[PDB]
Order: structure tokens, then C-alpha cells, then sequence
């Protein structure tokens, strides 16, 4: 049944929760069955979070060889991407919530860490790699659920990765994704210190047929909104900073591609490797795609509003 | 809203002479310029096309006709008040505004047989003031910018044109929007091949 | 010098040019575009001359 | 059947769509718990934009059976919001969805229940056990007036849309398709677009009816839709679209500027792989 997976068998779910397959192989969890609550307030609370980093408890479960994110989202908080084990401090949320969630038959228990790096991700940085590693030696099954809000703004796709980091003693085997990502100066060094200590879960999504019908019917009156983006008007001088950043974003490449140091490699420090040109690459891609946003928005609005027919 | 029933009982109660009164009321009723369904009463049908068929004639003028018609036909129709006459004037103006997004000043200056800007703008502002019209006069263009027009009349049996018409507008949006849509679709298709090849390499790595 | 200006010398008057943002941007844009495209084929053919291993031997 | 036919309130919140799915999910939850379509309650929230309502986000709740009536376990819900208002503070309890037939005195009763946390809350009715083709959301609101010597509240329906969030929209497009990402990108005014899209499909059927149908020949259609369609395609003006193309020039300019930057980027990429394998300097 389509509802066969929405079935939260607290029996079965908490069974595999106490199953501890990870202590036998820390690569058991290959899947991540998610209900779209993750997308829900993960997305709109990374975006509504402005640029303020956040943390806390995810709802969820486990099924077969699968971590399950019933929930993930953001705080109106900060400090994540630099907090010594940030996420913990928001668990008070379902220190209460899940509890009397059981009072409505939400007999689930706490499973994970909601969070958002508004504008630049949802993950655990250098100090939060202390967070991530320590807690997966604290809290396994634990995940680095990773999706970037403004990346998912200028990207059109949810790059979700459930990153069970490779615990200390457990190296990446054959399957360690280790999603390399352009990090600010604060944590790029420690990512290089820990970029290959995590793998991703095969993050699938589960729903009901009512869910599909609701999204279709959503579109069935959102299309009017579609031709009203109305995307250029939103970032009038935004892109200026973007541009003034983007060339500096490009100077990012410059920053890591400027150098006279001949010799054999990077031969002093990680530069490294000719550099940050990939940083400016993602920068140019996102900024020209947001230009695509603005232009398709206003132009297709002209295509429909300004002139269609009588 | 009140006037429709108001006239309804009037047509029921009032004819000819009584009519002269009702007609006097009808002339004076904004929005109640055209009879449509309202004329469906046999009483008014007789009252219309009656001895004072000319009254019905002005009714039609409200439906189809214009103030310039009166300009030609000062005599043909029943007489009106300055208020009513300028009313019909606004009628032609709103009609023209329907035709042109911005009707030039001289358009109505000639159409209404108007002399100049003072009265011209006064009446125009009055028309917009009723909130029938939006925007403002187009000073640069010597026209009238308008967002929308408030429904005054039936204007007699238009069903053919109006019904014909809805889809046309829809078609305009449909065509342009579709073009962008397909371009996106093809783009997504490229996405598929790109992701597809990416997946293929994925397969290769094992 | 600072002359953002014009003179109809037939007129015998100076006429300060307005500093163009838009079309001056267009200017520089397609200028660098043509430069980049010339250099595109140029570096292609340089990769050629280096892969083709051609050097003009003195004798 | 004590309903009261009223007016608006104080709705505006933000939305993400799995909470609509949690409308679905509370119905599924209570149904699996009870083995039956359970007329459930859920914490409606939404957008309020001028005179527009948008009933969007409402998840699982507690709906007790008081002898016939749906019941918001009121202080339970207080517990619940304090269980999420710590971090879900961006959302506020607008109303409650349910599942069943039309709105009934139990729906009226829990809507009143929602009328006790605030003054003028909203009503939503969904049902996967009802039999419509439309998106199953009924939405009610309140006046306070005087009729027949009785001072009473008033609850009646208004229409909605759903959220316009970027990654939210992306997820909607996927979970609808699951292979949108471009299509309805006129979105701030595409509310207007597809709202009046369905509206004017209705209007085509509706003018066919007013021709005839029921409805007789109709002047409402005549004057109103006449001005409407025969101003169309409105906004097709010139200067105006001149500056539209000025838009297009600047935008395509800078976008292809960045794409040129990426072009010479991959150029340098290739050149650096060259330097690795080939450039011996
Ligand atoms: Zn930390």
C-alpha cells in the first residue's frame, strides 16, 4: 500500500532502533526513508532563518537497512557551523513534543538532528565535526543530514545526503561518498581534516497517494503564481553584491590561484591544489541560474500577462 | 442592486405615463442603463418600443449607441438632463476606453463634441471618480490610462462576442507560457541525459 | 585629461559626455567576448602546436 | 448544523507542503489506530494577503470523541504548541483540518475550539473519504453581528492557494513527478495566474452556461467578462515592453557574462589538467 510505509510500527521502528547494526557494520544504514517534514521546515526555516545557523532534534525511525527522517528543520538560532555540539540544545523541542506526540498516537521517539545553515547548508562544520564525530560515537545511528538552503534556492533540486560519518576507528570503505563542498574559511581546513570521514544514505522519500494528489492540486492553482515571479524584482540590487561578491567569488579562484611557488605541488599547504576556481564555479553557476530565475520569471510573465490573447 | 427590483415593480406597476416616471428613474440610474433581462417583463416590452420607443431607443443607445449618436440625433431620442446627457457622454467614453486602452483626449473631444480640457477632464475624472475607471489620464499621450472598468450595463445581447473571446485571451497566455514551458522541458530532458550519463559513469566506477 | 565631453568644433562649444553605464558595459562585454573567443581558438591552436610538436628547426 | 456565515481574521504565516501531507498523515494515523476513516483535527496555519486567504500548514492533532463530537484536546494542544513553539515559532495555530463529509456540528464544535485560543480562527475540511475532484480544503472565518435579536458569530468559506517557497516548490515538483523545476515560474503573480486560470476555465464553461445553461442569457457575463477579455491581452503595450526588452538585454548580458566566466573556467580546468599531464614548465 502507498500508506504501508507511513505506517510507523513503533514496535518495528524502535526494534531496529535498538538493533545496533552499525556496531556490527557502520555501513549498514544505506537508505534514508524520509517523510517530507525534513524538506518542510528544513527548507523554509533555513530560508526563514536568513543566515542564522540552527540545530536540534529530528523525528524519525529505522526500517530494514534504512535511517528514516520523519522530521528535519531549523531553529531561529545561530552558532551552528561553529558550535561545540550545537544540535543538542534544541532537543528540548522533542524533549517535550514527541512525548505528548505519543498522546495522539505519535508513539515515535527522537531520532536525529534538525538544523539549517541558512544560505550555506545544513551540516556540521569543523567544531560541528567535533559535534558530528563525537555524537556518532555518542548517538549512533547519527547522520549528517546535508542540504543547502540557498543552494536549493538557486539549484532547483534537493541535494539530500544522510551522512553517517565514519566513526573514529571506522574509515571510509568502498562506499564513502564524503560530499566535498565549498566551505567558508572558518571550516574548510577542518573539512580537509575530516572530508573523508562520512558516507551518505540512499535517501528515498515515502508518502501517500493523497500526498501526490495534494501536490498536483497545489500546482493546479500555483501556475498563476508561476507566471508572477516574479524573480527579477526580488533581487534588485541583491545581485550587485552577488556580482560584487561573484567576481570576488571569482577572485576566490584568484585567491587560490594567484603564486610563484614552483616546485612540485602544494608543497606547503593544501592549495593546496591550484585552488577555489571550483568555488567561483559554483558561484557563477548559482548566480547565472538566479539570473535565469529572474529573466524566465519576468519574461514568461510578459509571455502570459502582457500578451496572450483577447 | 436595489434598483433592479425597484424598476421591476415599477415596470409591473408603471406604464406609459407611470412609465414616464420610471423611465425618468431609469435614465437617472447608474448601472441601470440597459434592460437585458429587465426588459424581459412584457410590461416594459410594451413600454419599450412604445409611443416613446425613442426611450427604448436611448435604452439601446445605452446598450449599443453612443452620445455622439445624440450629437447627430438631438431630436431622435427623448430629452435628457445635463446630468443624463453627460452620462451618455461618459457612456461613449467608457465604451471607447474599452476599445482603446488609452483614449486620446481629442477622441472624446470630438466624440462627445466637447470643447476643451476643463470640462473634458472634469467629466473624465467624474467618470473615473465613480470608480468605473482606473489609472489616470495619460497626460503625455493625451489619453486615459485605466486598470479596469466597472460594469455599467448589459449593453444588449453580446453573448456571441464575449463567449467567443474568453479562450482567445487564454490562448495568448497559453501559447507564450507553453513556449517557455517546452524550452524548460527540453532543458529538463538535457538534465535527464546529463544525470543519465552521470549515473552511467557511476555504474562504471564499481 | 578629465574630458568626458564633446565639441562640435563647427559649434565651438564643449559638451560633457554622460558616463554610460549600460551600453559602455555592452561595449566592454562584447569586446572581452571577442577577445576571449579569438583567444579560445588561439589556445586551441596553441594546444595544437604543442601537441603537434612543431618547432622551426634553425638549419 | 449551526454555522454562521462570516468574515476574515489574522491568518498570515509561512508554509511547507508535507504538513498538508500531515493532514493526510493524521488521517492515516487515526485511521490505522482505529481501523476507519477518522474525522481528525489538525493545526491549520496559513497566508493572509490583504483580502486573500491561503490555508496551508496543518499537521496531526488530538481529536477525542465526546459522545458524538470531534474534540480538540485543548490543553493538550497547548502542550503540543509549547512542544513545538520553542522552535516552530514561525507558525501559528490558524485552525483545524478534519476528515469526513461536509462540515458538521462536530466540525463546527472543534472550529469553535480553535476559536478559543484566538478570536477569529480558520476552518479547513479535508477528506480522502469524500468524493470530489477538487483539492479537499474547506475554509471558514467569522463576523460578529446581530440577527433576530441574537448577537452571534458568523463562519463562512474563503478560497486559498499554497506556498511559494523555492526548495518547497522544487520538492512539490519532484514528489508530484518524482523522476515544476521551470514551469510556473511567474509565481508571485502566478498566484493570480493559475488562480484565474482555473477561474477562467470555469469562466468559459460559465459563459457557455450564461449563454444557454443554469443560467439564462447573462449581462453579468456580458459587461463584466466583456471588459475583461476585450481589454486582453492586457499589458501587451509597447516603451513598456521596450523596457521589458531592456530588462532582457541586461539580464541576458550578465547571465551570459557569468557563463563566459564558466567557459574560460573550464578552459583553465583543461589547461590545468594539461599542466598536470603535459605542461612541463
Ligand atoms: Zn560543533
Amino acid at each position: 500500500s502507498i500508506d504501508e510505509i507511513y505506517k510507523y510500527d513503533k514496535k518495528q521502528q524502535q526494534e531496529i532502533l535498538a538493533a545496533k547494526p552499525w556496531t556490527k557494520d557502520h555501513h549498514y544504514f544505506k537508505y534514508c526513508k524520509i517523510s517530507a517534514l525534513a524538506l518542510l521546515k528544513m527548507v523554509m526555516h533555513a530560508r526563514s532563518g536568513g543566515n542564522l545557523e540552527v540545530m536540534g532534534l529530528m523525528l524519525g525511525k529505522v526500517d530494514g537497512e534504512t535511517m528514516i527522517i520523519m522530521d528535519s528543520f531549523a531553529l531561529p538560532v545561530e552558532g551552528t557551523e561553529t558550535r561545540v555540539n550545537a544540535q543538542a540544545a534544541a532537543y528540548e523541542y522533542m524533549a517535550a513534543y514527541i512525548e505528548n506526540a505519543k498522546q495522539v498516537g505519535r508513539l515515535e521517539n527522537a531520532i536525529g538532528w534538525y538544523h539549517s545553515h541558512p544560505g550555506y547548508g545544513c551540516w556540521l562544520s569543523g567544531i560541528d565535526v567535533s559535534t558530528q564525530m563525537l555524537n556518532q560515537q555518542f548517538q549512533e545511528p547519527f547522520v549528517a543530514v546535508v542540504i543547502d538552503p540557498t543552494r536549493t534556492i538557486s539549484a532547483g533540486k534537493v541535494n539530500l545526503g544522510a551522512f553517517r560519518t565514519y566513526p573514529k576507528g571506522y574509515k571510509p570503505p568502498d562506499e564513502g561518498p564524503s560530499e566535498y563542498q565549498t566551505i567558508p574559511l572558518n571550516k574548510i581546513e577542518d573539512f580537509g581534516v575530516h572530508c573523508k570521514q562520512y558516507y551518505a544514505l540512499e535517501v528515498s522519500y515515502f508518502k501517500s497517494s493523497l500526498d501526490r494528489k495534494l501536490l498536483e492540486l497545489l500546482w493546479n492553482k500555483y501556475w498563476v503564481n508561476t507566471l508572477s515571479s516574479s524573480s527579477l524584482l526580488t533581487n534588485a540590487d541583491y545581485t550587485t553584491g552577488q556580482v560584487f561578491d561573484l567576481s570576488e567569488k571569482l577572485e576566490q579562484s584568484e585567491a587560490q590561484l594567484g603564486r610563484g611557488s614552483f616546485m612540485l605541488g602544494l608543497e606547503t599547504h593544501d592549495r593546496k591544489s591550484e585552488d577555489k576556481l571550483a568555488k567561483a564555479t559554483r558561484d557563477s553557476c548559482k548566480t547565472t541560474i538566479e539570473a535565469i530565475h529572474g529573466l524566465m520569471s519576468q519574461v514568461i510573465k510578459d509571455k502570459l500577462f502582457n500578451q496572450i490573447n483577447i | 442592486s436595489n434598483l433592479l427590483e425597484q424598476f421591476i415593480l415599477l415596470a409591473k406597476g408603471t406604464s406609459g405615463s407611470a412609465l414616464t416616471a420610471l423611465i425618468s428613474q431609469v435614465l437617472e440610474a447608474p448601472g441601470v442603463y440597459v434592460f437585458g433581462e429587465l426588459l424581459e417583463l412584457a410590461n416594459v416590452q410594451e413600454l419599450a418600443e412604445g409611443a416613446n420607443a425613442a426611450y427604448l431607443q436611448l435604452l439601446n443607445l445605452f446598450a449599443y449607441g453612443t452620445y455622439p449618436d445624440y450629437i447627430a440625433n438631438k431630436e431622435s431620442l427623448p430629452e435628457l438632463s445635463t446630468a443624463q446627457q453627460n452620462k451618455l457622454k461618459h457612456l461613449t467614453i467608457v465604451s471607447l476606453a474599452s476599445r482603446m486602452k488609452c483614449i486620446p483626449y481629442s477622441v472624446l473631444l470630438k466624440d462627445l463634441e466637447m470643447r476643451n480640457l476643463r470640462e473634458l477632464e472634469d467629466l473624465i475624472i467624474e467618470a473615473v471618480y465613480t470608480d468605473i475607471i482606473q489609472g489616470k489620464l495619460d497626460q503625455r499621450n493625451q489619453l486615459l490610462e485605466v486598470d479596469f472598468c466597472i460594469g455599467r450595463d448589459i449593453r444588449k445581447k453580446d453573448i456571441n462576442n464575449i463567449v467567443k473571446t474568453l479562450h482567445e485571451w487564454c490562448d495568448g497566455c497559453e501559447a507564450v507560457l507553453l513556449g517557455i514551458e517546452q524550452q524548460v522541458l527540453r532543458a529538463n530532458q538535457y538534465k535527464e541525459n546529463h544525470n543519465r550519463t552521470q549515473q552511467q559513469v557511476e555504474a562504471e566506477v564499481t | 585629461g578629465l574630458i568626458s565631453a564633446r565639441v562640435d568644433s563647427h559649434s565651438k562649444i564643449l559638451y560633457a559626455r554622460d558616463v554610460d553605464q549600460r551600453s559602455t558595459t555592452f561595449e566592454k562585454s562584447l569586446l572581452m567576448g571577442k577577445e576571449f573567443q579569438r583567444r579560445a581558438k588561439a589556445m586551441m591552436l596553441r594546444a595544437a602546436v604543442l601537441r603537434n610538436q612543431i618547432h622551426v628547426k634553425s638549419p | 448544523s449551526v454555522m454562521a456565515c462570516g468574515v476574515t481574521g489574522s491568518v498570515s504565516v509561512a508554509l511547507h507542503p508535507l504538513v498538508i501531507l500531515n493532514i493526510s498523515d493524521h488521517w492515516i494515523r487515526m485511521r490505522s489506530q482505529e481501523g476507519r476513516p477518522v474525522q481528525v483535527i489538525g493545526a491549520l496555519i496559513g497566508k493572509q494577503e490583504g483580502r486573500n486567504i491561503e490555508v496551508m500548514n496543518s499537521f496531526e492533532l488530538l481529536s477525542h470523541t465526546v459522545e458524538e463530537k470531534i474534540i480538540i484536546d485543548k490543553e493538550y494542544y497547548y502542550t503540543k504548541e509549547e512542544q513545538f513553539k520553542q522552535v516552530f515559532k514561525e507558525l501559528e495555530f490558524l485552525g483545524w483540518y478534519t476528515t469526513g463529509g461536509p462540515p458538521d456540528p462536530s466540525d463546527i464544535h472543534v472550529h469553535k475550539q480553535v476559536c478559543e485560543i484566538i478570536e477569529s480562527p480558520l476552518f479547513l475540511k479535508l477528506n480522502p473519504m469524500t468524493k470530489h475532484t477538487d483539492l479537499p480544503v474547506s475554509v471558514f472565518e467569522s463576523v460578529i453581528d446581530i440577527i433576530n435579536g441574537e448577537a452571534t458569530m458568523l463562519f463562512a468559506e474563503l478560497t486559498y492557494t499554497l506556498a511559494t517557497e523555492e526548495a518547497e516548490r522544487i520538492g512539490v515538483d519532484h514528489v508530484a513527478r518524482m523522476t515544476s523545476t521551470v514551469a510556473e515560474h511567474l509565481i508571485a503573480q502566478h498566484s493570480a495566474i493559475k488562480m484565474l486560470h482555473s477561474r477562467v476555465k470555469l469562466i468559459l464553461e460559465y459563459v457557455k452556461a450564461s449563454e444557454a445553461g443554469e443560467v439564462p442569457f447573462n449581462h453579468e457575463i456580458l459587461r463584466e467578462a466583456y471588459a475583461l477579455c476585450h481589454c486582453l491581452p492586457v499589458l501587451s503595450t509597447d516603451k513598456f515592453k521596450t523596457d521589458f526588452y531592456d530588462q532582457c538585454n541586461d539580464v541576458g548580458l550578465m547571465a551570459y557574462l557569468g557563463t563566459i566566466t564558466k567557459t574560460c573556467n573550464t578552459m583553465n580546468q583543461f589547461v590545468n589538467k594539461f599542466n598536470v599531464l603535459y605542461d612541463r614548465q
